[PDB]
């Protein structure tokens, strides 16, 4: 099936050009019916178009932003991108790249859409992690199960991601939204609930991975 | 003052280039005397609609000059050339027409939705279902015959005549197209018509024209293609 | 520029039949689309054109646009429909996109109380001359808990930060908080704890330097 990928730099600096790329898969981009859009949306706030371009080069933007954004194609290497000059803090969203219907025999309605990519504007750079494991007390909770869980500490920009034993682990697993502490790191905590009779047969690891920072962090949780 | 049969008859034509919604101005001052006159009768707006209606639509087999079914010599099918000196349109009769070429414009509108689409469209790759396009490289002329006159086609910088089973004319303002107008319990305008561009005319150089590119869409709604549309340019000149 | 007006919020008892309205001037001439999206997730294109779904979409969601209001009704509610809807058109004169500001959803659920769990600073934290205690709090509804921090029996005033309550997968609500200390301090006292009230009911749980 056509799949959309956003990649972005996650981070961008005051005055400067985010740059995102949006891939698309499984499908030409040199589509006759259809055009490819830039949709962003602040923390809080609702859905923005920024423009979408047809794979001949043709332009639609956003009259508010059409002094600062551009729209480009590249038909041999299957993506569209998207420039946004001299950003500030109110540039910091969610970035989404999606498909609609161009010149009347499909409909204009945006079908297929990405995943999303987070852009944070900021003077500071980038930080990963420090990983360290919530230990276990033989039944964290009630007395067949147990909680442990990996504390990520201290990194900038949003987001991480955590799997468990390389994604083997699904079950009672809940990763906590983050906490944005006054100096502007983040924190968050990964809890997964297992079996009490299996904390000395089953290895538990998680895995912290930081793509603003290329931070790939592995941590064995044990019962203390 | 008084005028002879000439002038007012080109006035009584004036009158009805004027009704027709062809012209946006008259010279019609004598005309109701005129009517008096040499037609013994009141030619208020009302006498005038009858006239264009029954020339148009509900004849009665022969016409004269001024469109009854001086001035006794009665023609049969074809034309007048309705011409006020200011102004000229070859009309023809609905006696010469085979059934009814007009469409009725208070009868309500298919909905058309607007949509993304190419701002330019060319001349040779025209989708839009409004819009049927001929070039003619030996002649260099291009005739664009319009399907759907209800949506708007706007001249830019164009000299142009306009070809229709109802009236003929030339039209060298900027803007939308302008039909014959006739009232008939509802307002008609031709069913079709076509565009005429000379690009031999110095005048064409830049001539370009703007309109809604109508798109049968994929989906089948109530037994019908769902319709929608997009503004585009033809350009036509050649430095458009 | 072309203005869509959509209500910032709705209620739903499960079962019952919700409708969320799009206003614009003459939104009829123009084809609305609806986009559901649930929190963290790219939005989802749920009815086009006024009133069809893509496939997948189920049933229970249907659209009409007339006159000046468009309308996404969603029968027999479910708590997965818990989420913000999105009204968008191409307005033809602007030559642009345009999304309403949303429409938040909410489907009317039981009372909950929450989970609470207490993690220690650990060993390697310790080793690195820092201490973090951790209070994770889930599955409660609704979103408002008060999150206290005791040292002993006495109130912690320092070095502390909690999350706001935010929207789970299964729409009930977590929250983290956070005691930050230094070595000295998370073994000079005998023990801390998670003071957790929701609905006049508190939870408490302990942690010791052991
Ligand atoms: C042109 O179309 C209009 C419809 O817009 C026709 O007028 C309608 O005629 C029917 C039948 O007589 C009436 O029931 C409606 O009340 C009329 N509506 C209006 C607004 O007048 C009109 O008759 C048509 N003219 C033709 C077909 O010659
Ligand atoms: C062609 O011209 C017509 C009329 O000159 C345009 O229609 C008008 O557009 C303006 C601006 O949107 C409206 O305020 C008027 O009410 C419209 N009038 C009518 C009768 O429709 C039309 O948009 C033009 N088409 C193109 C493609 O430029």
């Amino acid at each position: 099936q056509l799949q959309l990928q956003e990649s972005g730099p996650g981070l961008e600096k005051p005055s400067e050009t985010l740059s995102l790329t949006c891939i698309v898969s499984g499908g030409s981009i040199s589509s006759s019916d259809y055009f490819w859009g830039w949709i962003r949306q602040p923390p809080g706030k609702g859905l923005e178009w920024i423009g979408s371009i047809y794979y001949s080069g043709s332009t639609y933007y956003n009259p508010s932003l059409k002094s600062r954004v551009t729209t480009s194609v590249d038909t041999s290497k299957n993506q569209f991108s998207l420039k946004v000059m001299s950003v500030t803090a109110a540039d910091t969203a969610m970035y989404y790249c999606a498909r609609g219907g161009y010149g009347g025999y499909e409909s204009d309605a945006y079908d297929i859409w990405g995943q999303g990519t987070m852009v944070t504007v900021s003077s500071a750079s980038t930080k990963g992690p420090s990983v360290f494991p919530l230990a276990p007390s033989s039944k964290s909770t009630s007395g067949g199960t147990a909680a442990l869980g990996c504390l990520v500490k201290d990194y900038f920009p949003e987001p991480v991601t955590v799997s468990w034993n390389s994604g083997a682990l699904t079950s009672g697993v809940h990763t906590f939204p983050a906490v944005l502490q006054s100096s502007g790191l983040y924190s968050l905590s990964s809890v997964v609930t297992v079996p009490s009779s299996s904390l000395g047969t089953q290895t538990y690891i998680c895995n912290v991975n930081h793509k603003p920072s290329n931070t790939k962090v592995d941590k064995k949780v044990e019962p203390k | 003052i008084i005028l002879t049969l000439s002038q007012g008859l080109k006035k009584y034509y004036g009158k009805i280039l004027r009704l027709l919604q062809l012209t946006l101005e008259e010279d019609t001052e004598g005309l109701l005397e005129w009517c008096k006159r040499n037609l013994g009768l009141d030619c208020d707006d009302t006498f005038f609609q009858k006239r264009i209606e029954e020339f148009f639509i509900t004849g009665e087999g022969h016409f004269n000059e001024v469109l009854q079914f001086p001035f006794k010599s009665y023609f049969a099918k074809g034309f007048l050339s309705i011409d006020s000196g200011y102004y000229s349109a070859k009309c023809y009769s609905g006696t010469s027409n085979s059934g009814l070429q007009l469409i009725n414009i208070t009868r309500h509108s298919t909905r058309i939705v607007d949509t993304p689409g190419p701002k330019i469209t060319n001349l040779k790759t025209i989708n839009c279902i409004n819009l049927k396009a001929s070039i003619f490289k030996e002649h260099r002329e291009v005739e664009i015959n319009v399907l759907l006159p209800q949506v708007a086609v706007n001249l830019s910088n164009c000299h142009v005549v306009i070809k229709s089973h109802v009236c003929d004319y030339s039209l060298d303002i900027d803007g939308a197209v302008r039909l014959p107008h006739i009232y008939h319990e509802g307002v008609f305008i031709p069913g079709t018509y076509k565009i005429v561009i000379d690009k031999k005319n110095k005048l064409n150089d830049r001539c370009t024209l703007f309109t809604d590119c109508v798109i049968k869409g994929r989906e089948v709604r109530k037994g019908q293609s769902v319709l929608r549309q997009y503004k585009t340019e033809i350009r036509i000149g050649k430095a458009s | 520029s072309y203005v869509l007006t959509q209500p910032p919020s709705v209620s739903v008892a499960p079962g019952q039949t919700a409708k969320i309205t799009c206003g614009g001037n003459n939104i009829g001439g123009k084809s609305v689309h609806w986009y559901q999206q649930k929190p963290g997730q790219a939005p989802v294109l749920v009815v086009y054109d006024d009133s069809d779904r893509p496939s997948g979409i189920p049933e229970r969601f249907s659209g009409s646009n007339s006159g000046n209001t468009a309308t996404l009704t969603i029968s027999r509610v479910e708590a997965g429909d818990e989420a913000g809807y999105f009204c968008q058109v191409w307005d033809g004169s602007g030559d642009q996109v345009v999304f309403g500001g949303g429409t938040k959803l909410t489907v009317l659920q039981p009372k909950a109380a929450p989970s609470v769990t207490l993690f220690p600073p650990s060993s390697e934290e310790l080793q690195a001359n820092k201490a973090t205690l951790v209070c994770l709090i889930s599955d409660f509804y609704p979103g408002a808990v008060t999150v206290a921090w005791k040292a002993d029996s006495s109130p912690v005033k320092a070095g502390v930060e909690t999350t706001t309550p935010s929207k789970q997968s299964n729409n009930k609500y977590a929250a983290s908080s956070y005691l930050s200390l230094t070595p000295e301090q998370w073994k000079s006292h005998r023990s801390y704890s998670c003071q957790v009230t929701h609905e006049g009911s508190t939870v408490e749980k302990t942690v010791a330097p052991t």
